[PDB]
């Protein structure tokens, strides 16, 4: 009956209420705690849905379009759920009315079917047209960048966030491409960029003051087995009886060890690494013929190894092809922050990169690196799509707008079904405000002055509280998540509506 | 005997102390030490300041006894 | 779950009784506590940063205080009883702001803007050290660990204890980047003897019995060769289960270092070549053996050649005290990357005490040499920076009027916590050190803790580092934001 509806009602609420001051960049954090123990703080709706596993089926149900949203699109997923989640609210009212859900839910798909058409109105191509080829992609950075700890020091953070697009191919982009290794201590402004791969360095065995941070040509090789003799889990006992014989019974083993050393010197690897820690065992030889090796290196890291220089896994030293080996232009080693860091520069042959962050502490530059990340879904997105939106409450208000005027000309529950979904649709811009600290009553009541003005394209300034255009602020925003973001959770939100009665079977 | 108060445990080890150090009279040792704190309840409870101060007191009044 | 409406209220009560813990342990006169281990072990110390670790809890709120505190260790060390006095201040004057309708960001990004300028104001105040004297400088390093070891047993030897931190950090801190390691610093120590036989030493310690007693208590010179050679080798050496003695001669290796043990017929060969050959060996102390000898690990014997192994003064064996162990002394003569912290004491918790204290001097160390500009401590620096956040507030319309208001008295709280805690009235003494500071001349004079002969430490030349001071309002503000940003609180059960 009715009864079980209103209970999906609030289970939609109080999902939405853990999202709604995660959006935004200037948003709060919440804090969810894992039966694993681990302490978990992120601002995006996706990694926040899918530690919760809700068993409620309506609450389940915004966590898996919040999968669909991060996987066809990436971006959006803590708003999609607000959406959807509104829906809920604004149809609470007319259940008790009488009015039913299923024209509520017919009312939705014209209203969706004519914002997808006013959206690519709203999207004007340029490229060219009043910006550069260098100045385009610095301008979209600066604007995630702002009211931040940064902004003081994003001068040199912007060139080295542009040059990690324009170092990968522009056809296929990925954000877990490009690496981000914490260096704990040190000025911000020092950090550099890097064009290979680094690891945390987490070896803290002796053999140091040799294999320096300059090298000409090295060649890298992947291990597999252990280095060291040392058995860990399995062991033999012999002994004999006899006094004089005791002294040969303690001396060889490792000799067996030379025969895995010609197969690899005939190789002249001067890289060494594996996904296994490198033992204690010959930290020297590898010096003496300029051959390096770096232990404890952790498994994500040695996959971009393969596609840097093109490198292969081998189980043994037999098998070894010559060819598998690769060499970078130059090698550069820091010791900033009492520990060593190794990186690999000059890699033609990269698919992959590494950003170095440097900061006071290790919790201000977490902050620092994931504010980052909102900045490169800009300019990632910037090259592959040339249809952009203009967003910070630009584009939400004029979608409510038009399906004000529409609905005067149609008849029936229809008409106030329509305006129920515009205004749900100012739930967006509100959060945005409450969440920077700006009064949402004030703003909301003055945005809508201009707005009847016939420009569409005013927006919310999130710096200064004001009203205006975004198109000086520079902010922009990809059209394939305005439309992506109407239909995920139109389709989250029919799913809910359509169930009256929630059955769930123990066993 | 068994003492489940964690603050009757350090009492123990001190008096383990002058066992090592000479052996004789310790017993005397635990009784005087029962008796400063008799005082130093009174001290504390008419006052509630950080004893800290108080420990001055008895630093220099050891000198004087010695 | 409480989200907008009692969870602001409830963070500031949770975090406030958790930090009151530690407000009465601040200062020299500060009091201890007793923890009990899981294992039957009573620990008893003024360290804050020991009593926040044993702490097992499941409140959300006072997590952050744990994991804080472990990178406060490695940089400054002294931030662990301050920062949380200090961000419990910021909470406080934050919940009265939440009843009168400021929002929680605003109150986290005023107090960003209100530290940086507060920080501005030292630098006219701050004096030199190095551009003072040279001398000045060293006088420093002897007497910071006195006021940490003043409240011991220890401060009776504690001229000893001056002179091994400043000989320890040159080594290890090289001028250019100013930095110190900590996996570069080896603390040990052990139970019995006495204080008074603590030494520097510029190498590893490593502990030997020498094995069998024919082998000689001291290193040959092998006919004037250079110093004296290692050999370290982890390899399972044993028998031979499913040609070397002529190419050891050839490297010149001295002694063989193992991490497990030998036979007793194994030693025998190199004991006519005096060859010495040590056993039981840990893992971490591997590190320091290559490092301060500047020795290598030996890939074998073959290709080994003698231009890149280590050459160090000499080694020779030498009991400490009446402990029947009978350690050993490794030294250099030379500048080394790393030191070896040498701590001894008659009682288990004299030695812990000790190396914890020391572990704070050597950081202080780094930070006057890494910043020259210090200021004066012990209360003084925090009724400095309220005087001209408040004055400034006037200046500075809008929200951020109120937010260094309530700035200005949060950090009145450490000047007052020291007051409560030397047994002195808070009141009467801050609205003294501020009368001091505007009527008569800008100084700094801080509230004494211990008994001393009078105000004005500068006449007793009590300095603190001023980056040691100001990671400490940095770690605060970063604290304080991470705390109010966390409006909801989720945990699931336990099955």
């Amino acid at each position: 009956g009715k009864g079980q509806i209103i209970s999906n009602i609030n289970a939609c609420v109080a999902v939405q209420e853990a999202l709604k001051p995660t959006l935004g960049p200037l948003g709060s954090d919440i804090l969810i705690v894992t039966s694993n123990q681990k302490t978990t703080i992120s601002n995006d709706g996706a990694t926040i849905l899918k530690l919760l596993d809700v068993v409620h089926p309506a609450a389940k149900t915004l966590v898996d379009i919040s999968r669909a949203q991060d996987a066809e699109v990436g971006d959006g997923t803590t708003s999609v759920t607000i959406l959807a989640g509104e829906l809920m609210k604004e149809a609470k009212p007319f259940l008790e009315e009488g009015i039913s859900s299923h024209l509520i839910m017919k009312g939705y798909r014209k209203a969706v079917s004519l914002a997808v058409e006013k959206i690519n109105e709203l999207a004007v191509d340029i490229t060219s047209e009043k910006s550069s080829g260098r100045e385009l992609l610095e301008r979209c950075a600066r604007t995630a960048m702002s009211s931040k700890l940064i902004h003081n020091n994003a001068d040199f953070f912007v060139k080295m966030c542009v040059d990690a697009v324009l170092s990968l191919d522009r056809n296929d982009l990925d954000d877990k491409l490009i690496g981000i290794k914490k260096i704990p201590g040190g000025a911000m402004e020092e950090s550099l960029f890097i064009n290979g791969v680094a690891f945390k360095k987490t070896f803290s065995y002796a053999g140091f003051e040799q294999q320096p941070k300059k090298f000409n040509n090295p060649k890298i090789l992947s291990l597999n087995v252990e280095l060291e003799l040392k058995a860990e889990k399995d062991n033999a006992e012999v002994r004999v009886e006899h006094v004089e014989d005791y002294q040969a019974i303690v001396d060889a083993e490792w000799q067996l060890i030379f025969e895995k050393l010609r197969q690899v010197e005939e190789t002249g690897a001067n890289i060494v690494l594996s996904k296994l820690p490198i033992g204690d065992l010959a930290t020297q030889f590898f010096a003496d013929r300029n051959i390096f090796c770096a232990g404890r290196v952790s498994a994500d890291d040695m996959n971009r190894v393969i596609q840097a220089v093109g490198g292969s896994i081998q189980s043994t030293t037999s098998d070894i092809k010559p060819e598998h080996l690769g060499t970078c232009a130059l090698f550069e080693e820091m010791q900033i922050g009492s520990e060593r860091y190794n990186l690999f520069q000059g890699c033609p042959q990269a698919k992959t990169c590494t950003l170095l962050l440097r900061g006071g502490a290790e919790q201000v530059i977490a902050e620092v690196e994931r504010s980052l990340h909102d900045a490169i879904m800009i300019v990632k997105r910037a090259l592959q799509n040339k249809l952009i939106v203009a967003g910070g409450g630009a584009t939400e208000m004029e979608v409510s707008k038009c399906l004000r005027d529409y609905s005067k000309t149609i008849a029936g529950k229809q008409q106030m079904i329509i305006n129920a979904f515009a205004k749900a649709l100012e739930v967006i811009p509100r959060q945005l405000c409450e969440n920077a600290g700006f009064d949402a009553i004030e703003i909301l009541n003055k945005l809508r002055l201009a707005h009847s003005k016939g420009e569409k394209w005013y927006g919310v300034v999130f710096e200064t509280e004001n009203i205006g255009d975004n198109f000086a602020k520079f902010v922009w925003e990809p059209a394939l998540v305005k439309i992506n973001a109407l239909n995920s959770a139109t389709e989250a939100t029919n799913l809910i509506l359509s169930v009256d009665e929630t059955i769930t079977n123990k066993g | 005997i068994p003492l489940d108060n964690p603050a009757a445990k350090v009492l123990v080890n001190i008096s383990k102390v002058q066992d090592d150090e000479v052996g004789d009279g310790t017993t005397s040792v635990t009784v005087l030490s029962a008796e400063l704190l008799r005082e130093a309840e009174k001290l504390i409870d008419q006052s509630k300041i950080h004893p800290q101060t108080i420990i001055e007191g008895y630093r220099l009044a050891s000198a004087a006894a010695l | 779950r409480q989200h907008g409406l009692e969870a602001k209220k409830s963070h500031i009560l949770a975090a406030r009784s958790v930090a009151s813990i530690i407000k009465t342990s601040l200062g020299p006169r500060g009091l201890d506590k007793i923890l009990i281990s899981p294992d039957g072990e009573i620990t008893i110390t003024n360290d804050g940063a020991t009593i926040l670790s044993q702490m097992e809890l499941d409140n959300e709120i006072a997590k952050l205080l744990v994991q804080l505190s472990k990178s406060q260790d490695d940089e400054i060390g002294d931030g662990t009883t301050g920062v949380v006095v200090l961000a419990s201040a910021l909470l406080d004057q934050a919940l009265e702001l939440i009843q009168k309708g400021i929002h929680p960001i605003k109150i986290a990004n005023g107090f960003d803007e209100a530290a940086k300028l507060a920080i501005s104001k030292l630098e006219e105040t701050c004096d030199d050290i190095s551009a003072s004297n040279d001398e000045l400088f060293r006088d420093f390093l002897l007497r910071a660990a006195k006021t940490s070891l003043g409240s011991k047993i220890v401060s009776k030897d504690h001229d000893r204890f001056a002179e091994m931190a400043v000989e320890a950090v040159i080594n290890v801190m090289d001028k250019d980047r100013k930095d110190v390691d900590f996996d570069l610093i080896k603390m040990q120590g052990r139970v019995g003897g006495s204080i008074s036989d603590s030494k520097l030493i510029n190498g590893v310690i490593l502990d030997k019995d020498f094995s069998h007693p024919q082998m000689p208590k001291c290193v040959l010179p092998k006919e004037g060769s250079d110093g004296v050679k290692l050999a370290i080798l982890t390899c399972p050496f044993e028998p031979p289960k499913p040609e070397m003695i002529d190419d050891v001669k050839k490297a010149g290796a001295d002694v063989v270092i193992c991490q497990w043990g030998f036979d007793d017929e194994a030693n025998h060969l190199l004991l006519q070549n005096d060859l010495p050959a040590v056993r039981w060996v840990g893992g971490q102390e591997l590190e320091h053996i290559a490092i301060s000898t500047n020795g290598r690990i030996v890939p074998r014997f073959q290709d080994l050649s003698k231009d890149k192994l280590g050459t160090c003064s000499r080694i020779y064996e030498q009991e400490f005290g009446t402990t029947k162990d009978r350690m050993l002394i490794i030294e250099q003569s030379k500048e080394t990357k790393t030191v070896t912290c040498f701590v001894r004491g008659s009682n288990k918790m004299i030695v812990d005490e000790a190396e914890r204290a020391l572990h704070d001097s050597l950081c202080v160390v780094r930070n006057l040499v890494k910043d020259s500009r210090v200021v004066y401590g012990g209360g003084a620096a925090e009724v400095t920076m309220s005087l001209a956040v408040s004055e400034e507030a006037d200046k500075q319309r809008g929200i951020d009027q109120y937010a260094f208001r309530g700035f200005a008295q949060a950090l009145d709280t450490i000047p007052m916590t020291l007051a409560e805690n030397s047994g002195l009235d808070p009141i009467g003494t801050l609205s003294t050190l501020k009368s001091k500071q505007l009527k008569e001349k800008i100084s700094n004079i801080g509230v004494d803790c211990l008994g001393y002969g009078s105000n004005d430490m500068k006449e007793l030349f009590v300095v603190d580092p001023f980056i040691g001071k100001k990671q400490q309002i940095l770690l605060a503000t970063q604290l304080c934001r991470m705390i109010l940003k966390i409006d909801n609180v989720i945990i699931s059960g336990k099955d």
